[PDB]
């Protein structure tokens, strides 16, 4: 068979195995920003509520579906990579899971770009000085090149602290796990 | 080629190969761990994934730990060098004695000899044992069967056959323990130290030991009866000679391929047994055979699970054997031991023109009077003995005699009765028994005949009770 | 007298486990998260 | 050492506990009906005999 | 007072140390298992931690997920939760310092009683030994049932099983094999000490209670672990249990001492593992329980060994306790450990009830090693005993001429003799001396209502004025011609006198 | 929290919460239903949903109706003010008497009792039956099990016991009817009211009742015997009182489980029952254990499906008990009631130690000569009673006296037959078993024991039968 090339990350499902097609396909040749931009669009294009009304009735004949997806297509001046994936997901009857596939690429092509999500969990809110020193220490904590995209929520369940996810790297510094572990030593 | 676990599920572990998969049946090499692990490929999944079955535990193994490709089969080092020693499944040696040197490795996996190469010779094999001789008599390269649920004298026969036949074998001898005890395997590695076959110091042990025990996962048990069958082909071919092969018990390796089934995605079959069953058996079984370049003697324990014969697995290993010795466990609370059921064991060469016209019709008679007396203990459980026809007690009483008359001391099993071995001639047996049927003996009580070698023992034995009487 | 000193001994453990999870209800934020980044700094250097 | 506040924030409420101990603090009516059910509970396991001194036994000969 | 003080001495040192740790998050819980997102680097069965202290093994490495089964409890769960890898197949504490202590299936104390003062871990899921550092079994191992010790004798390393119904007398077997061991722990000699370790699978607390207290009565925990993993813990736990005792019996016999565990029941953990297998969903087999329950098995009885004297010369016997059904011993389970293990002891409803307790089926209980691992004295005596019972056991089923009404009547008198009560084993040359009066005609004369009456009434004897015989045998470990001519003596006077 | 109703089959109930999820155990109330409907959430299956057993009938459930979280586990009344009351499963009154109106609620998902817990004391309880108190004796504070078919006489057996045991209880007493007839209910109400055990017009009631009877969901019938075991663990912690927790039927309690255990997506084990069968028994069954704190002497009813004892339900409860009573269908097919099988039968304190020596001593002689009937019962049957030895005859003679002295005429049944109740002491029982084994008897006709109360009764009915 043709020796697809990996994703960074891998999805799976069957939105995981269309995303993953796609990806190989765009990589070479190279086109994943174009693809991307495309897949972008075509979220729009498909949600609109007369064309989402006409493709999740599955009494409209897979036919019809497909002539009326490569109208859209052809109207929308796509590459031949992205027509191909919506006629595929068509003629497969995946249309209903195929925002699954355009969030799967996503999470596959902001890898690709190098950006591992974070998380910061407090109990109020931060003065951006130390949102800024944040950065600065968590943007040490990761490789070269490796962009971070931050999150910070508040969560007052918490007593105070803080909690930060690196990917899969977690330190909890709240104050309610300290709590726990100091009462649970007490008990025994 | 290099690949990637991907998944790990009890025993059967997922690789992906992002280069060329490896052929079904190879073995992979799996990198960084201590030990040797060795998944070995059974199917293609698709998108570039292979299932493997580990013949190891496969504790520790982390999703991406890289795994090698050999590009081969598992091969086995074979030679006379694997003599004295003993091995795993991946041919490793499990005995502290350090690396087997040998100039050939031998792959487990091989078709088996083809049509035009089956010898039609018959001849048979006298192993001293009386029941064995008379009524399921063995023969030489022929395949023997030991049925029986547990607890009967499987490992018993067995031992005392290696005893017999091994000991004063002039070609070599291989032993497949699969799904043993491992406290059997360390007792009998010590009782052929002592006896000879295994010599530790010179170069002439006569007997190659490999190891599967009931410790191992399933990939292992279902592989060591294929590297006990790859050193015994090898000396069957190259070495040119006759070979002895005993196997114990061969329902472990049935069993380990139905552990791993339903994990691998195959409908159950029958009462829980792999859909595979009978071809996975014949695949193996089909290469135990003597061929016109050699002569492979094979016996093999079967347990028989709940002393049930018509389970799939020992009803679909009969058709694999020449000769058959049912032990039975209904005989073996009589005490009668070998337990050898004397009507439920079989033989091909059990024909007239094949052993002679004397045995053949002493084990017929001998046959017709047991189930004789079968017919009659209904009888007896409503009347009582006192009520049967003076013809009657007659058949009671040669079959009784002729029941206890099968038992015999092993001297393996010395400490268990604490008598002594007896080997008992073929002539002598064929003597005994048609002495007894023809009524020489109908004054001398039951328990003379009852553990005893020839029949002249027997005499003396009631001479004994007499005196002390 | 061992029953009372469990009894007690858990008591114990409640009123103050009560307490702190009140105290700590204060605002000692400045300083609580200037030693967070900088156990964070230890981490990360410590890492590579 | 001196810088876990939790521990010093539990050591501290530790040390009021500790003062404040001349009787069971925010024992509540629960801590005295608790107390008498296992000290009753105690008194019925063990027996009804003089609880203070050595009971006499004034045995009889064979 | 000083109860604070010590409160307070737990604080003092704590776990200031917060690292870097890799995590997932949970998927979905329901029903005892979680369905981890994340731990690209967990290894397969080790252990996890979730975010409120309570543990788990990642059981299952799946592609896009680990399944996860909890150690404990699952409504604390939630989705979208955090597990934190702790890097560790899973591993128990070992070592003297867990001897007396009720211990769960992953070695937390739990009686009270303070913590566990173990120095070491080992991993539960540990190879057998190989074929190599074991050597035949030699000692005996001393259960105290007359029965048991004579019949169907049980050496150190191996594997007995106690198969029977419900309520038959096996956790009672368990027990007195427990409680006889205190006469060698008490002595001198550290080559007869046996440390006992019981295994409560499924078991309601209740019913541990009462065996934990009944081994205090007996002063039987100063060398007794208690490995409770009862019916309301998670299958999980019920699952481990077994390997967790196990663990803690390989660490004696590693170390040239010896064990004895007992798992009670088996039967139930292949009902945790099944329920554990189901809810994972890995295809059911037979009677639903996974294809792997021999396995399950067969690695855990074979790690009751006897190592020779290079590996120190420590052993660890296994007395797995299994429960059939209405006496269906060809189920499935059962099948499996009767062709895993050695001997066997068939205890059966139809003598409990006809007045033989222990129900010991003599005709069926079997011991491979059989001659060895028994003294000289007891081998004597058993094997005439032996014989005379199985002459008997052919002509029994009815009730003539003077040899065989006496062959009968031999056999009934040693069959009374057999029976026994409740924690009350006795001591080898005991039994020897019981046994040899019974097989020796002496009995005979009596009539078989009585012989209780006798056995009780002799040893009472003998146990004051014959001390020194009895500690003749046992140091000799033999009935040498004087000692027979003694015992001959003895008995013929004590009959006459009674 | 609210959450929206997606999927809706049988008694199960999936719900989305798009903010916070429920944690597990966690009650939820189904807004816009005419009456209450309590959803008990089961599990989380990722996208924000949560599976829920339903409490109550699920008709008139439509996808994307709002339900609302209650953030914390259905919580039940407890109190003094339980006693003489009627509850179902989420604590809502059903005898139509005004609100329970108690001061503390409890969470009927409680922990079992930690192992520094449990009580090792053994005493005997006597309920005047003498098949029950010679050879199975009851323990007080130990958990008991009726096993038997349909029809056999378990709730005979345990209304007599009601009766007896619970008439001389100065303790509170607690009956948890799951998945049995309602008019067996409505029976034992109106004869707890009649035989003033409860007082609707003062505050003397000693019996709280609560309901999950055959017609309710399956939902219900799982989760009412945590309702009961709930209102005892209050009498018993709380209280600090000594409980009698009679349960009626506890095998439609693991019935209900496999009912809903298939549409959880749940593989089936053994014979379709629920893959957790046993973990469940157990988180029931070890709340009921007698403490340091208190003490409950339950009593369970459980039915032996196609009088099967080799299946996994009644084979499982049999490890969570102190004494059995195996009904039987055969000998009630005899006319001997109640059909306990000596047996089958067990207890754990049938030990010398507890009961004495001539209590063991002449349990066992029973035991020994019914089992050697039942030995020679095979050849008895085809060969005839002629083909036996003296021994073996006399041994069926009094083994057959035996089996018919044990049966005894209950109260509770005075209206079946039209004869008395009887209770037989202890002593009187051992005594008449003693006079039967050593032979005193022997000279009287088998039938002048069927249905009497002591000996001496057999003896005035043997003589009425001479005239
Ligand atoms: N040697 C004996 N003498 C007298 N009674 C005995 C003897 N052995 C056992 N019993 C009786 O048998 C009953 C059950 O004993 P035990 O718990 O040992 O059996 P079990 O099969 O383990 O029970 P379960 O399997 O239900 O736990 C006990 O109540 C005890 O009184
Ligand atoms: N030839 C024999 N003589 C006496 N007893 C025997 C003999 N063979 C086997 N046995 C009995 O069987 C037991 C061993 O059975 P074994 O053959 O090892 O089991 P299996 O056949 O199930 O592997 C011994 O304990 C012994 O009592
Ligand atoms: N002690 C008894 N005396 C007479 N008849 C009885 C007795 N116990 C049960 N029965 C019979 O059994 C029936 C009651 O069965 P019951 O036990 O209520 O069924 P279940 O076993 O389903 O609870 C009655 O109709 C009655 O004929
Ligand atoms: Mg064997
Ligand atoms: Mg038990
Ligand atoms: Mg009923």
């Amino acid at each position: 068979f043709a020796k697809l090339v990996r994703p960074p990350v891998q999805i799976y499902g069957i939105e995981g195995r269309y995303a993953t097609a796609l990806y190989s396909a765009a990589s070479k040749q190279n086109k994943l920003e174009q693809v991307e931009k495309e897949l972008l669009r075509v979220g729009q294009i498909l949600k609109e509520p007369k064309m989402a009304a006409s493709l999740l009735n599955p009494y409209v004949k897979r036919s019809v579906k497909v002539k009326s997806l490569s109208d859209m297509t052809a109207k929308e001046k796509f590459s031949p990579l992205t027509s191909n994936l919506i006629n595929l997901l068509a003629e497969n009857g995946r249309l209903t899971n195929t925002p699954a596939v355009i969030s799967a690429f996503s999470t596959m092509m902001s890898v690709h770009r190098g950006e591992v999500p974070c998380t910061v969990t407090t109990a109020s809110a931060l003065d951006e000085a130390t949102l800024t020193e944040l950065k600065t220490v968590l943007k040490s904590f990761l490789s070269k090149g490796q962009v971070l995209k931050l999150e910070v929520k508040i969560d007052p369940s918490i007593m105070g602290g803080m909690i930060v996810r690196i990917g899969e790297k977690y330190v909890d510094m709240s104050a309610k796990t300290k709590i726990q572990k100091l009462s649970r030593a007490m008990r025994e | 080629t290099t690949g990637r676990i991907v998944a790990v599920i009890g025993a059967v572990v997922d690789v992906q190969f992002d280069e060329g998969l490896p052929p079904i049946l190879n073995a992979l090499e799996v990198q960084g761990r201590e030990t040797r692990l060795v998944l070995e490929v059974a199917q293609h999944l698709g998108e570039s994934t292979v299932r493997t079955i580990a013949m190891d535990g496969t504790e520790g193994l982390v999703r991406g730990q890289k795994v090698l490709d050999s590009g081969a089969p598992i091969r086995i080092p074979v030679g006379p060098e694997t003599l004295g020693r003993i091995m795993n499944v991946i041919g490793e040696p499990i005995d502290e004695r350090g690396p087997i040197k040998t100039k050939q490795f031998a792959a487990i996996h091989a078709e088996a000899p083809e049509f035009v190469e089956m010898s039609v010779e018959q001849e048979i094999l006298v192993t001293g044992i009386k029941v064995v001789d008379l009524l399921a008599p063995y023969a030489k390269g022929g395949k023997i069967g030991l049925f029986g649920g547990a607890g009967v004298g499987k490992t018993v026969l067995i031992m005392e056959l290696i005893n017999n036949v091994a000991k004063a074998h002039g070609g070599y001898s291989v032993f497949a323990g699969v799904g043993e005890r491992t406290r059997e395997g360390n007792d009998l590695y010590h009782e052929m130290i002592e006896s000879g076959v295994i010599n530790l110091k010179d170069a002439t042990s006569k007997v190659a030991l490999v190891y599967g025990q009931m410790n191992e996962p399933p990939g292992a048990r279902a592989r060591v009866a294929l590297t006990g069958l790859t050193v015994a082909e090898y000396f069957r071919d190259q070495e040119g000679q006759d070979v002895l092969l005993f196997i114990d018990n061969i329902f472990r390796f049935t069993q380990a391929g139905s552990e791993v089934s339903a994990l691998l995605g195959r409908i159950p079959s029958a009462v829980g047994y792999q859909p595979t069953l009978a071809t996975d058996m014949g695949t193996m079984q089909e290469r135990i055979t003597t061929t016109k370049k050699g002569s492979i003697t094979s016996v093999q324990a079967i347990y028989v699970p709940a002393d049930d014969l018509t389970d799939p697995a020992p009803a679909t290993t009969f058709a694999h054997l020449d000769a058959t010795t049912v032990l039975s466990r209904a005989i073996a609370e009589l005490g009668i031991y070998p337990a050898v059921d004397p009507l439920d064991s079989t033989s091909r060469i059990m024909d007239p023109n094949i052993v002679g016209s004397e045995h053949y019709d002493v084990a017929r008679g001998v046959q017709k009077i047991l189930q004789d007396y079968k017919s009659l203990q209904d009888i007896i459980a409503i009347l009582g003995m006192d009520e049967l026809s003076e013809e009657d007690k007659l058949t009671v009483s040669r079959a009784r005699k002729i029941q206890r008359f099968l038992s015999q001391p092993f001297q393996v099993a010395e400490v268990f009765t604490g008598h002594l071995g007896k080997l008992v001639p073929l002539k002598e047996t064929i003597k005994g028994f048609q002495q007894i049927l023809a009524g020489e003996y109908d004054h001398l009580p039951e328990q003379a005949f009852y553990m005893v070698g020839p029949i002249e023992e027997a005499v003396a034995k009631a001479d004994k009770l007499a005196e002390e009487h | 007298q061992n029953m009372m000193r469990q009894k007690e001994q858990e008591h114990m453990i409640n009123w103050v486990e009560k307490r702190v999870v009140q105290s700590i209800s204060a605002q000692q934020e400045k300083e609580t998260i200037a030693k967070c980044i900088a156990d964070l700094k230890l981490l990360s250097k410590k890492a590579q | 050492d001196p810088v876990q506040k939790l521990f010093v924030d539990k050591i501290r409420e530790y040390r009021t506990k500790r003062q404040t101990s001349g009787g069971p603090v925010d024992a509540g009516p629960e801590y005295q009906q608790d107390l008498d059910r296992e000290l009753f509970k105690l008194k019925q396991m063990y027996g009804k005999a003089d609880m203070n001194t050595f009971p006499n036994f004034t045995f009889e000969d064979p | 007072a000083e109860v604070s003080s010590i409160l307070e001495e737990r604080i003092l040192g704590a776990d200031t140390s917060v690292d870097l740790e890799e995590t997932g998050r949970v998927l979905s819980i329901g029903d005892g298992i979680a369905r981890v997102h994340g731990l690209r680097n967990v290894q397969a069965e080790e252990m996890v931690e979730f975010s409120s202290g309570l543990k788990g093994m990642s059981l299952n490495l799946e592609p896009d997920n680990v399944g996860v089964v909890v150690f404990g409890n699952d409504k604390l769960i939630k989705e979208g939760d955090i597990v934190k890898r702790t890097g560790a197949i899973v591993d128990v504490p070992v070592g003297e310092e867990l001897l007396g202590r009720v211990v769960d299936a992953l070695g937390n104390a739990i009686d009270g009683k303070g913590p566990i003062g173990s120095k070491a871990r080992r991993r539960v899921g540990l190879k057998a030994p190989g074929i190599i550092p074991r050597i035949s079994v030699r000692e005996p191992m001393q259960t105290g049932i007359k029965a048991v010790d004579s019949l169907v004798p049980i050496g150190r390393g191996q594997r007995e099983l106690i198969i029977g119904d419900r309520q038959t007398g096996k956790t009672s077997i368990a027990i007195d094999t427990i409680i006889n061991q205190k006469r060698f722990n008490d002595g001198t000699d550290e080559k007869k000490k046996l440390y006992c370790i019981y295994v409560a699978i499924g078991q309601k607390r209740s019913t541990v209670a009462q065996l934990v207290k009944r081994l205090t009565d007996a002063d039987a925990m100063k060398y007794t672990i208690v490995v409770s993993a009862t019916a309301s813990d998670a299958a999980p736990l019920q699952y481990l249990a077994p390997y967790s005792g196990c663990s803690m019996g390989e660490y004696f016999r590693d170390n040239g001492k010896h064990a004895l565990i007992i798992y009670d029941d088996l039967s139930k953990q292949a009902v945790a593992y099944r329920q554990m297998s189901l809810l994972l969903r890995r295809p059911p087999g037979r009677e639903a329980y996974p294809g792997d329950v021999f396995y399950l098995h067969s690695r855990l009885l074979e790690r009751a060994a006897k190592m020779n004297d290079a590996f120190g010369g420590g052993s660890l016997t296994a007395l797995p306790v299994i429960e059939t059904q209405a006496g269906d011993v060809s189920a499935y389970i059962p099948t499996n450990v009767i062709s895993i293990t050695d001997g066997q002891i068939f205890l059966e409803t139809e003598l409990f009830y006809k007045g033989i307790r222990p129900a010991i089926n003599v005709g069926l209980s079997v011991s491979r090693v059989g001659s060895a691992a028994q003294t000289r004295a007891m081998k004597q005596v058993a094997g005439t005993m032996k014989l005379e019972l199985a002459q008997y056991r052919e002509v029994a089923a009815f009730a003539l001429d003077a040899a065989t009404q006496q062959l009968l009547s031999r056999g009934v008198r040693l069959t009374e003799l057999l029976k026994q009560g409740q924690y009350s084993p006795m001591a080898i040359e005991e039994q020897v001396a019981v046994i040899y009066a019974g097989v020796r005609g002496y009995l005979d004369k009596l009539e078989p209502s009585k012989i209780t009456k006798f056995e009780n009434a002799f040893l009472s004897h003998v146990i004051s004025q014959h001390q020194a015989l009895l500690g003749k045998i046992r140091t000799d470990g033999k009935i040498s011609e004087e000692s027979d001519a003694k015992l001959k003596e003895i008995v013929t006077n004590f009959l006459a006198g009674f």
